[PDB]
């Protein structure tokens, strides 16, 4: 009783591969619900086969609920899949749950969504991975999404919607790792001082000159890595700290995620791969 | 010279694009003898690229990689189309690839004829959803791997695909066969002869006696070619690719300027407003170090000259960072001769910081 029409029906419901549908339906004696169950077990093994593939594309998503915001990375292999409605809906569902549940342990989020992830992988045929999640809490929160590839959350005090947005955009573009220059620990500043003194010394600068130049470099260093010490991207004649003071505001926190951060860019040589197969 | 056709493969990572391309090269070599791959049929020479990434393809297209004349959509018949198959086809529509041919791969692993037909009907429906002619699309039922393994049956299907490359993708129009156009670089006066404008003929041919329009920047003018020369030697005609001087009847040196084009009458118009696809160079590519915003006012370099323009960013986009690609609507401060497909540089202070293509002329 395994008609083309029955195969068609199971395929519309699951989006599963044609031949996978035929096989599941045949083993299920034509019971659609049982076939879907069968495909569920099969799917874990299909996904396991892909789990080793590098998944460095995908999306950053952000969502705010009052004094609580989540930022989330969900990866896939290609940006074609990153744009797909089904992948999008999965990432949105994960996001919604992380906000609703105030979930900051990515292994909890992973566990909750593993069955859905597997079904998605089995149908899309790319490794998909819920990679990381973080919360930011704050009096005022805002977000910025630079397409799907960069997301930012900012927490502030005394700042209106537009100012928070502009600071989030700045963070997206300029990637500070601290809020203020004085937040850089003394221990880190002293290590960076020695790095710069070694460099200055071997370039032939006399000790007394090198020391004074390096003191200057440390101010530049803690300015460059801190939000308030960076030139404001929309008006770089002023720092963000000056911007905040003009608005009687402050920033109490921020988080920036970028898709594929810390995952090595795999290079592809199409011509070579074709030549390899041409034996 | 044998006609040149640019093709590309698009499809799911696992569905055999690489195997197919290898099989095309192998079978065409065995049959007819002898980054990107190249192969020949008796009548055509093909340059073949892969399209693994949406942004990557758009960037390549913008920065100079010749646009596909046709795409091969590769779908394994075991699965049928994937959810992201619609994004593959949507890419095709977005860059305006003129034709798509489908290669249904792994048909050796599908026994049921009715199942192959279901897969085929799905692909046709997807194509038509994005206004490709799904009913008339060539769909080849093949097996890349078995053809590569020299199974006669499946080699024939590779030859079939090649036949459609040959028949279904029309011969791309050569520059020389296009209506005359010369981008003007310099303008000189010659007493007892008249005005001469120099440049490299981009398309077509200019002969003595023929009318031309002078298009862009200023109100269009018409003139007659009274001579063509190369290094001070008179030619009967100037041809696409040749650096020439065109002598013009009556029109005076002050009435013509760099950035204008000479063109066959009625074949190109000046415009000020257009939709474009743009790519902004990264810092490492020698571009901007910092983002720009809605008020960015660069120059748009069309053929031989800069024209200032303002920009309208897409809805929801407030910032453009080095390395981004985006769509933008551009309004120039004066008109410039242009058609859909024309490339341009984006410059500031005379330095190139990006590239674009005119997608759609508006006004
Ligand atoms: N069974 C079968 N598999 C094929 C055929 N053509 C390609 N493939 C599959 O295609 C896969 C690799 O080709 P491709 O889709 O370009 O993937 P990639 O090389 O891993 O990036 C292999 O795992 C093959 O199983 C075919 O005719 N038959």
């Amino acid at each position: 009783e395994i008609t083309a029409s029955l195969v068609k029906e199971l395929r519309e419901r699951t989006g599963a591969g044609m031949m996978d549908c035929k096989k599941a339906l045949t083993e299920a004696n034509g019971d659609i619900e049982l076939a879907i169950e069968n495909m569920r077990k099969s799917g874990a093994i299909k996904a396991a086969k892909k789990a080793g593939n590098v998944a460095a594309d995908g999306v950053i998503k952000t969502k705010i609920d009052g004094n609580y915001g989540i930022i989330l990375e969900v990866n896939c292999q290609t940006d074609f899949v990153a744009k797909d409605a089904g992948f999008q809906a999965f990432a949105d569902k994960v996001l919604d749950a992380a906000v609703a549940g105030k979930i900051t342990d990515v292994e909890v989020l992973k566990a909750q969504f593993e069955e859905e992830r597997v079904a998605l992988v089995a149908k899309i045929g790319e490794n998909i991975n819920i990679r990381r999640v973080a919360a930011l809490e704050g009096d005022v929160l805002g977000s910025y999404q630079h397409g799907a590839r960069i997301g930012v959350l900012v927490a502030a005090k005394g700042a209106d919607e537009e100012l928070v947005k502009h600071i989030a955009m700045h963070v997206a573009a300029s990637k500070p790792e601290f809020i203020k220059p004085e937040d850089v620990s003394a221990e880190v500043v002293e290590k960076e001082y020695q790095v710069q003194l070694d460099i200055a010394m071997q370039s032939g600068k006399p000790k007394e000159i090198a020391e004074k130049m390096v003191e200057g470099r440390m101010k530049k260093f803690t300015g460059e890595v801190s939000l308030t010490g960076q030139p404001f991207v929309m008006e770089p004649s002023k720092t963000v700290g000056q911007l905040l003071k003009e608005h009687n505001a402050e920033v109490t926190g921020f988080i920036r995620f970028e898709v594929g951060e810390g995952i090595e860019k795999v290079e592809t040589d199409f011509a070579a791969e074709v030549a390899a197969m041409s034996k | 010279t044998k006609p040149h056709v640019n093709v590309g493969t698009i499809g799911h990572v696992d569905h055999g694009k690489t195997t197919l391309t290898a099989a095309i090269t192998t079978v065409l070599a065995k049959t007819y003898g002898g980054s990107h791959v190249e192969y020949d049929t008796p009548t055509r020479h093909y340059a073949h690229v892969d399209c693994p990434g949406h942004a990557d393809y758009v960037k390549n297209m913008i920065t100079g990689a010749a646009q596909m004349d046709g795409a091969i959509l590769v779908v394994a018949a075991t699965d049928g189309p994937m959810p992201q198959t619609r994004e593959h086809i949507l890419l095709g529509r977005q860059v305006g690839v003129p034709y798509i041919i489908v290669f249904l791969n792994k048909c050796d692993m599908v026994d049921d004829e009715e199942l192959l037909e279901l897969v085929e009907m799905e692909v046709r429906e997807l194509l038509s959803q994005y206004d490709f002619p799904g009913d008339d699309t060539p769909i080849v039922r093949g097996s890349a791997l078995k053809a590569l393994e020299g199974d006669a049956e499946w080699e024939a299907k590779i030859l079939e695909l090649a036949g459609f490359l040959d028949s279904y993708i029309p011969e791309p129009e050569r520059a020389i066969d296009k209506p005359f156009l010369l981008p003007i670089e310099d303008v000189f006066s010659i007493s007892g002869r008249g005005t001469v404008v120099t440049g490299r003929v981009e398309r077509g041919i200019i002969k003595v006696g023929e009318e031309v329009e002078i298009v862009g920047i200023k109100e269009t003018q018409k003139s007659t070619c009274t001579g063509v020369e190369m290094f001070r030697k008179l030619l009967d005609e100037g041809r696409a690719g040749e650096n020439v001087g065109v002598l013009l009847r009556g029109i005076k040196r002050e009435e013509i300027e760099r950035g204008q084009v000479l063109a066959k009458p009625g074949t190109i118009k000046p415009h000020t407003k257009f939709e474009s696809e743009v790519y902004i160079l990264s810092k490492d590519e020698g571009g901007r170090h910092t983002p720009f915003f809605k008020g960015y006012r660069p120059q748009f370099y069309f053929r031989t000259t800069d024209v200032t323009g303002t920009i309208e960013l897409p809805e929801g986009v407030e910032m453009v960072m080095p390395g981004d690609n985006i769509k933008m609507v551009v309004t120039l401060i004066h008109p410039i001769a242009m058609d859909d497909g024309l490339r341009f540089a984006i410059r500031e202070g005379g330095r190139t910081v990006g590239a674009g293509v005119v997608a759609k002329v508006l006004g």
